[PDB]
């Protein structure tokens, strides 16, 4: 009876100040293509200018 | 003119007083808990407070259906009230300790000249006794007659927060309040304790006798603490918000000494310079009369 995929949001804590971004940033994440070092770099240059 | 309740104009239950707990108003006894205590290393000590000249001021009678009343209960809890301090209002009020005068103080607080049918009022006897001590107030401002400041507050504080061992004795560590908030609290409670009608407070406190005292300062020793505290807000310097688990906090920062202003100029009321002139004189009427 096999698995399944879900995500944990770092609730297991309770201690404030700390874990401020919650699931809906890794989602948008696992959407685009994987990004070089070269590419990084482009895209830091251009939202930057 | 309603005569007189033997046990108080405050046990009549017309007029009574409650802060508004944010969506569900309660009683003073009720919220004094949400609030406790911290000891810091500062004592102050119980000091003798000095006689009152006798010497108010004389009487004038300019036409003016004078609010003394409402004026009253402005300055000490009011936010950021206006001219607190001129001398008119009072020297007309002076003129009610005097026996036979037609000049009625009315029950809503408004002050007459002869008289009305379509308001009740106090009989002529119970502001008698009550004009007679705080119609001096009205003079406080002289260079002369002027009362301290930085020294009646050794008080506020021993009732505030005064342990029953420490107003049983005389020196009581510095203290630091702090208790549940809602964010616009502070503003929110004084906004609120200005309509308490708090004439109907004072002049039953010259009026009531050596029994009807007795039980009246054992009741009341709430409505007088509520009034205390929302006062000694605007005196104390540092008011620092802890954000804990899921709750959000306001600490008063000393209960028992005068920084001399602020407060805190936006998170709570503030204190002009005719105000420390103004609150200090009265203190040191009711804390005498008092006790």
């Amino acid at each position: 009876r096999y698995h399944e995929s879900v995500l944990e949001i770092a609730d297991i804590f309770d201690q404030a100040d700390f874990i401020q971004t919650s699931d809906a940033v890794r989602q948008l994440r696992a959407l685009m293509p994987t990004l070089s070092t070269s590419q990084i770099r482009h895209a830091i240059e251009r939202i930057a200018q | 003119m309603l005569q007189q309740p033997t046990g108080g104009y405050t046990t009549l239950e017309q007029f009574a007083f409650t802060i508004r707990n944010d969506g569900t108003n309660a009683t003073p006894t009720q919220f004094l808990q949400l609030l406790s205590y911290e000891a810091t290393e500062n004592e102050l000590v119980k000091k003798t407070i000095p006689t009152p000249e006798t010497h108010l001021p004389s009487a004038r009678n300019v036409p003016g259906n004078v609010y003394i009343e409402d004026a009253i209960t402005q300055a000490l809890f009011g936010i950021s009230a206006q001219n607190v301090n001129a001398h008119g209002y009072f020297s007309r009020l002076s003129a009610l300790a005097l026996p036979n005068t037609s000049a009625r103080l009315g029950l809503d607080g408004v002050i007459y000249n002869s008289e009305t049918i379509n308001i009740p009022f106090y009989d002529p006897a119970a502001v008698a006794n009550f004009a007679a001590t705080y119609a001096k107030l009205g003079n406080a401002s002289t260079p002369r007659y002027r009362a301290d400041m930085i020294d009646i507050y050794a008080h506020v504080g021993l009732e505030l927060a005064g342990t029953d061992a420490e107003r049983a004795a005389g020196v009581m560590p510095v203290k630091r309040a702090k208790f549940d908030s809602w964010e616009g609290s502070l503003i929110s409670l004084s906004r609120d304790v200005v309509n308490w009608k708090i004439l109907a407070f004072l002049i039953d406190l010259c009026s009531l006798e050596g029994e009807a005292l007795r039980a009246f300062k054992t009741r009341n020793r709430d409505v007088f603490r509520m009034m205390l505290f929302i006062m000694s807000t605007a005196v104390a310097a540092n008011v620092v918000n802890r954000k804990v688990t899921k709750r959000v906090d306001r600490v008063l920062e000393y209960i028992g000494v005068n920084s001399m202003r602020t407060a805190g100029r936006t998170a709570t009321i503030t204190y002009d310079l005719s105000r420390h002139e103004f609150a200090a004189k009265f203190l040191q009427l009711t804390f005498t009369r008092w006790n």
